[PDB]
């Protein structure tokens, strides 16, 4: 289709436009407000039909959307900052109830104080509550998670909602090149949101009882299975992206000069772009250094991991979110990585680098000192402490 | 539309709130379910904020509505409620439905009506959504236990506001009137009016003409809770047609302005006839009753109800 | 495992039914009295309400369990005694649709609060399993239920333990068992005169020899839902709760005075009256005995009539 | 003076003794017990304070965040999606550095309606900056009440703590707990005095716009104040065996574990059972052990990796639904593997998901968990690094 | 007790918002805070909800307020102030403190006061706490970029509500009046009054008699915003005069029940004078003006405003 | 990491403009230079800076544009650290603003403005490694375009180019060639007065010139972000640089009435003895004390007449 630069909330809007979305509820909070005010505007100039609901905060979002994807409709909504944990409470809800919800963060980090920069922390607060998850790096990305998340979303098979994530401002408001795809495009690959139940006096059912301790660990198991599914349903999606949008995804990770690499950088979103650039300039010096981006947060590729990561020396993971009193006290994706990587602890050494705090940029010069630490650790294989806060500590 | 019901012997047959669910016996919000559910028929979907016509009626994985149910939080009854009428909106103007637009209604308690719902409540009115808002007042967060809300009457007695001797009557602040509340200030409103278990015919007759609107509509029922309030099961419409006697509950409607009574007392009888019935009350002493006349004979005055205070 | 592997040879258990609302604190005060009588005599005791239970609703059969050791217990976070040393029936219609008898030891006792006969009691039984004992106590006519808003949901009861008949029954309990001395149970309980009054006015019999009662695990079941655990709305009952075992009573008609004017039908909360061209039809498999369709005949044609009295 | 309370009404003495000055009430299982026996404690003059009934739980953080500003002891409580329905105050209380307790006896979260506890509620706020740990017996859960003040409101720290508990089992279900007098903790827990506070005679701006080159300062700042709460936590264990009696390991209450082979590491009530099965195959000769976690947050990743990689198995409770978690346990059984990491070709591990939606973890279970690390112990391979019991297990 | 002020003369020298922030030039909220904390003096804490007057004011780790003041989420404005009260009423009468209980003011934007709010304000009401809550009225979300909120006015250009196609208008949906929202249904509010930068001596005596009562009270100030609505800067208090003059804002104390007109007008402009100066507006047609000017027609005689709408 | 990481051929643009009343030109003039480069076959990125977001009326704001021949390695930034070009859309910008800041040799900077190039100079002081001023009266040939569309990433519904960003990109090309004029025609609503601009523009070259931690920040940072409440001023936010005009009063006229001192929104006014004392510090020249000015003893006048 038409190649456009755009931010990355346009760019995510075109997503929810090609769509089809049939309810929209909005509600405006930096740095994702661009999302909502170019949607709007599509309504307004009947470039997409759809019910445009003023929700009257982002509790109430996370409701409309939940009441109408439960009455069959397909729904978009969004937000950033304490918008994502101002609707904490729906989360649950929504995905135990197997509505395939498609909720987009431009990132933001939490108060106090205000601060309009990012942090994945918002967005990481949600990692139980049963939904997908992923980061987009770039606003092409953006586009495309959105008609990835709903097909995965709302396939029969899975049936959970989605976490859209992009990194706020960096991605969300810098203008990047677009490959807008075309409406046939869109209906050849993505199906219409049927569910397994639905609210209808011609078919009556009751959505929601409560139970007793005696139901919890069945229901809570065939959550756990739903789950469990994504990744393979995933893999068929992204194919399907391949070959018909011309743009091949990895499901997992989004790999950079890691063939002969000895020490990469684990990570996701914007930044592990700028890493990719890093990295590459620091080829050219000798430094046989890689790239590793996350591309599926949620649910965690486990194995995957496993099996392509455990061939390096030494691993440093960025994590740009404050996981306060964490273990190991780098980050979640620190965490989550030596959890996942367990085996192979005593050979593969991790560390990770905790920076981008409150929406500070993550400079070539910091990712340059985050690789030579790499070189020190991957060398003389002894880790002096399991984290870094940049520009304090490294 | 749904015509009016004009009298018990009129009334539907059809129960769509069928016998089964672990209700109190004598239920005061359960007939008001019933009675909600009669008068709306089949083409209906509930909307069920958490509390006892929730839990009550769902333990353990069942349910007693014969047309659609969905639980909701007790914070996002009006949101939920506005979401289900967008999605039908939506799918039917682009045609991806043969399904007609349905009664969609709200039964909320006090808690999620005047207290933690009273914000999404307050921008469905707003938004105009064709939804029925019902709040069933059994004047307690009742599922929990029993708790003070704000529509729990003064010097009533619950877990969070019992009798001490720093606090003598309990409770010592007075009621929310929350019809009265979401009653100005939303224009999009079509139908106020408050309703009670007492009267069945005149409720479900409210509820069709609320349904009738094309557009918002909000009801408070009166509904007496013998667990909560402590008076006998077999007392409960005994209860609720003495709190409309004695002013501690009104029933009108509300349209532009005006308050139109819906029942003919000719003289209400004091407070302490009422609540003397109620072990919720029996701490009270004679100046606290008096204060409790004071705020009832304002209310009253309030809506135009100027009719004399006359014992038994 | 093996039971042998977790077993607590000197661990009593002991499990009282109860009507909710109206006998529920009464309940709490037999397992509450008895292990504090027990505390006193160096033992290690644990006493609960059925959680599963709360919240308890009017006539719903409610349960407190209790469990004394010589030894340190080690089985203290679960939901139910799965295996009763004690069964007590604070209400008698209790013996009813209700499995008060699922799992009971041998050598066991069985406690009813009741005016009726043993042997009547013992017809509506039918298999008395393991028990060796069958004791009744016309706690009815020593106490008062009592009933308060205090003590819920873990709280401390602001009313102290045993004013009313869980003293006597607590005291009838002893004198058929002797799970604790009597002296240390009346030194924990408001009423101690009335604990006496049951401990001495009880009719205990010992049952014929049973050497072929069975002797699982009842605690370890779970109960699988459908997707996402939506259910089908049911079309004129939720069998998923049949409430006919809450009566304590029930309504009987008078179709001779009987006018057929369906005041009843239309109060019943729990939709258990259909209109017929013979009159009214009470449906006894979900009947609450509410009592509310007795209290709003105006021709007296319905009394209620106590459960017992029926062969149903 | 020795009672057979409640573990709600525990947390009522413990609150009543912490003589606190404000406190928010809102109602749901299974924590409601609490705030209707300070509703009782305020009504009989046991206790002298504000007690603000809250419109909901967001509310209720919000009365208790702005209280403290004003230089006032705070309490407040909640469950499940209660717990939820506050997210967004969370992190507004620990960056402002204020004191709040919260008391949170767990519940599985929505949906369906399910009374029965989980301890997903409170382990979604575990990036919220604050101290955290769950009590296994109503005499810890009054115990912590005083612990986490102490720690607290302590100069060094001043961070929000969440004071947990198991839902029924330790909220509801009574036990013995020794209450104590008001002159031990007047010697214990000092009044509480902030860094900043409301006060027109030195008006203070607290929390002004920040641009993002602020933001790595004020984040690594609250970061520092979060890595030496565990030296005061040291510190408050130590004094309160001295007044009160009784010896709480900060970290870790291990048991039976100096010649352990395998153990179950853990935490909160369901515990103390691992434990009384753990002494039950002791009588049977067999190795095994049992280390419960008292401090959820900051983890003690360094405590944990010295006195935990001694074994050859270790199995992790998760009494949680961390959906898509790595390795697909829990949370307890990431951070743990997190910690051991340099360990873990030695020392194996796997994860054990149980007692969803409030169901027993039975000493049958613990059996099986245990029967299971003991054919690790042998072969030394995980053949899957979580079992959802009792479907997988 | 704070004293009447009677003119621009008798107005107190002291500033107590200081020169120094991020304010648009000519921000009548800037001139709102200006002149309230004027009015309030140095006893007072300010709380700010999230909005224009706490990003704009506190760009960047920094203030004007010489009073103390902190930072609330939008959603909790009402609820932060009830903790500070309590916390003053607790420490003070606990001996724990020596100061005085100082002014309690907040300073919410119309979507932290009528919409996402809303529910913390009116919940402060019924509990009653010694509180101003004052509303600075800009009608938009205005820090987010100027979106919609329930004070948007029918027919406003914002980013959420553009002009096009199928919407001509921008905005179907006419706003919600907060000020009659809370003024019925709180027994405790002692005082609602609405206020204007156009008139800033009516302005600072009402924000003085709310202190002055010893409950809680609201303020609804109408703030014009020359960014969202697109004036001039130098034209902020001609539209907050041309906004009274044409009652598209009206000014009044509602003590109880009714409304004291506070500015004495003799005729009335039609809305077109007014909408004519702010670019939100432009893109209407003057169909859409006529059901604005009926709007306000219908809300001025509401609060009594009898006059003829007469052109200049 | 200065050599390593280096992009010589990526040239840097910085566009300072009034917010609200000129933000939307602003950013339309690194719209239409960086979509004109993309004809050329460029690589390029145009954002507005968003710490200067939401933008306030006169207060300075920005918005830059990245144009390199290879592809842009530095993309996510929040500011353009090293300008070639600067450029100002309004004329009071180069008092009290670091517009030249950072600026590398040949740099050029180009001025909306009516006024000669020796007065300008004179404001600037040292305009070391700047090479080229350039002036255009953009004024005359467009207006300044405001709306509420095209915000805060939003597309703009109003077009690109269409005010006077249209003949400001003109004096741009015009003086560093860095577009082919027809492809910034070609992506501009208003192509006329664009070609204006590209010719009216005076271009001077001056004279040769010889070419031009975060650890503390830690330090630097309170406890929680808790700062004490200013008495007089908060100097975090010094406003005296929003002026594009200040208030002039006549003393012979004033009546000490005081209608100005109680509606200024700054509190800049200050009752005193002699009469009001306007605060030029912090005044950001809105213009409502001369709007309420009952005896027209106030005054509007251009901030450049004045030379303090
Ligand atoms: S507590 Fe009240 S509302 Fe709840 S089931 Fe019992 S009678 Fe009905
Ligand atoms: S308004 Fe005009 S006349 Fe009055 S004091 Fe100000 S400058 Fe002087
Ligand atoms: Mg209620």
């Amino acid at each position: 289709g038409k190649v456009r630069n755009i931010s990355g909330c346009v760019a995510v809007a075109h997503g929810v436009r090609l769509a089809d979305v049939d309810v929209i509820c909005s509600y405006p909070i930096r740095p994702y407000t661009g999302i909502m005010s170019e949607l709007a505007r599509m309504v307004a100039d009947g470039e997409l039909d759809a019910e445009f609901v003023h929700g009257e905060g982002e509790h109430a979002q996370l409701s409309v959307v939940y009441g109408a994807s439960a009455a069959g409709a397909r729904v978009f909504t969004g937000s950033s900052g304490v918008g994502v944990t101002y609707a904490m409470e729906v989360y649950s809800p929504i995905s135990g109830e197997r509505l395939p919800v498609q909720m987009a963060i431009a990132d933001r980090t939490l108060d106090p104080p205000g601060d309009f920069g990012e942090e994945h922390t918002d967005a990481e607060c949600c990692r139980d509550q049963g939904w997908i998850q992923g980061w987009a790096s770039t606003p092409q990305e953006a586009l495309d998670n959105t008609l990835i998340y709903y097909r995965v979303g709302e396939d029969q098979r899975v049936l959970l909602p989605q976490y859209a994530c992009l990194d706020g401002y960096f991605v969300s408001h810098i203008l990047g090149p677009v490959d807008i795809p075309d409406e046939a495009q869109v209906k050849e690959f993505l199906p219409p949101y049927k569910n397994h139940h639905v609210l209808d006096p011609r078919k009556p059912q009751i959505i929601g009882p409560q139970i007793e301790p005696a139901m919890g660990p069945p229901l809570q198991y065939q959550r756990y299975q739903a789950v469990k599914g994504v990744h393979k349903v995933l893999e068929e999606a992204c194919d399907e992206f391949a070959r018909i949008f011309g743009r091949k995804y990895d499901p997992y990770l989004d790999e950079y000069l890691t063939d002969d690499a000895e020490v990469i950088i684990f990570g996701q979103g914007a930044h592990m772009e700028t890493a990719k650039a890093v990295a590459r300039r620091l080829r050219n010096l000798g430094e046989k250094v890689g790239v590793a981006r996350l591309r599926t947060f949620r649910p965690f590729p486990t194995e995957q991991i496993k099996e392509r990561l455990s061939k390096f020396k030494a691993i440093g993971v960025l994590d740009v979110s404050a996981n306060f009193g964490i273990s190991c006290s780098g980050g979640v994706l620190l965490s989550e990585l030596r959890a996942a990587l367990y085996d192979y602890g005593d050979k593969v050494k991790t560390v990770g680098f905790v920076a981008g705090l409150g929406g500070e940029v993550v400079t070539h010069d910091e990712f340059y000192r985050m690789f030579q630490k790499l070189k020190e650790i991957a060398k003389t294989g002894k880790v002096e402490q399991t984290s870094y806060w940049i520009p304090f500590e490294l | 539309m749904l015509d009016r019901i004009a009298s018990i012997k009129k009334a539907p047959d059809e129960e769509y709130y069928v016998p089964g669910h672990r209700t109190c016996a004598g239920c005061g919000p359960a007939l008001t379910y019933r009675l909600v559910a009669k008068a709306a028929g089949p083409n209906t979907i509930f909307i069920g904020p958490t509390g006892c016509m929730y839990v009550a009626n769902t333990s353990y994985g069942c349910g007693p509505w014969r047309v659609p149910w969905i639980h909701a939080q007790i914070t996002n009854g009006g949101a939920v409620a506005s979401g289900i009428e967008a999605a039908y909106k939506a799918m039917i103007r682009k045609k991806k439905t043969d399904a007609e637009f349905p009664n969609i209604i709200v039964m909320a308690g006090d808690g999620g009506a005047v207290d933690i719902g009273l914000q999404a409540l307050s921008a469905m009115l707003y938004r105009g959504h064709d939804v029925l808002f019902i709040c069933y007042d059994n004047e307690s967060y009742a599922n929990t236990g029993i708790q003070t809300s704000p529509t729990t009457p003064y010097g009533a007695n619950t877990t969070f506001t019992p009798p001490g001797e720093v606090v003598p009557e309990g409770k010592k602040l007075f009621p929310k009137d929350n019809p009265k509340v979401i009653a100005h200030g939303h224009p999009e409103l079509k139908y106020v009016a408050t309703a009670s278990i007492g009267w069945p015919v005149d409720l479900m007759n409210k509820v069709r003409k609320g349904l009738n609107q094309e557009g918002p509509a909000y009801i408070h029922i009166h509904a007496p809770c013998p667990k909560g309030w402590q008076f006998p099961a077999d007392k409960t419409i005994e209860m609720a047609k003495l709190a409309v006697q004695t002013g501690m509950f009104q029933l009108y409607e509300y349209e532009n302005g005006e308050y139109k009574l819906s029942v003919k007392v000719d003289k209400r009888k004091p407070v302490s006839e009422y609540m003397k019935l109620q072990k919720r009350f029996a701490h009270l002493k004679p100046e606290h009753i008096a204060k409790m006349q004071a705020f009832v004979d304002a209310r009253c005055a309030e809506v135009g109800i100027t009719v004399p205070v006359v014992a038994s | 495992s093996t039971k042998d592997l977790f077993a607590e040879p000197n661990l009593k258990q002991i499990t009282v039914w109860a009507r909710g609302v109206v006998m529920n604190k009464d309940a709490r005060d037999i397992v509450v009295a008895l292990t504090e009588a027990a505390a006193k005599e160096g033992k290690y005791v644990q006493a609960w309400e059925n959680y599963v239970d709360l919240p308890d609703r009017i006539y719903v059969p409610v349960r407190a369990y209790a469990r004394i050791s010589s030894d340190p217990i080690e089985s203290k976070y679960i939901y139910e005694n799965e295996t009763p040393d004690i069964v007590v029936l604070v209400e008698e219609s209790l013996i009813k649709g209700v499995p008060i008898l699922k799992g009971i030891r041998p050598g066991s006792t069985l406690v009813v609060n009741t005016k009726r006969s043993i042997d009547t009691i013992l017809e509506f039984l039918g298999d008395t399993g393991n028990l060796a004992q069958i004791v009744t106590v016309d706690a009815n006519s020593m106490a008062e239920a009592v009933m308060t808003l205090s003590g819920a949901e873990g709280a401390t009861d602001a009313t102290g333990i045993g004013a009313g008949i869980a003293a006597p029954i607590a005291g009838a309990v002893v004198k058929a068992t002797g799970i604790v001395d009597v002296e240390n149970l009346a030194a924990v309980v408001k009423n101690p005169a009335a604990m006496r009054r049951g401990y001495a006015e009880a009719q205990v019999r010992q049952l014929p020899p049973h050497e072929a009662v069975e002797e699982v695990s009842a605690t370890e079941l779970l109960r699988q839902m459908p997707f996402a655990g939506t259910v089908p709305s049911p079309v004129t009952e939720n069998e998923g709760m049949v409430t006919g075992n809450w009566r304590i009573q029930r309504p009987i008609i008078d179709r001779e005075a009987c006018t057929e004017c369906y005041t009843c039908w239309i109060y019943c909360p729990d939709s258990c009256i259909t209109r017929t061209e013979e009159g009214p039809v009470f449906n006894m498999k979900y009947c609450k005995g509410c009592g509310l369709c007795t209290a709003v005949c105006p021709s007296g044609a319905l009394t209620n009539v106590p459960e017992l009295d029926f062969k149903d």
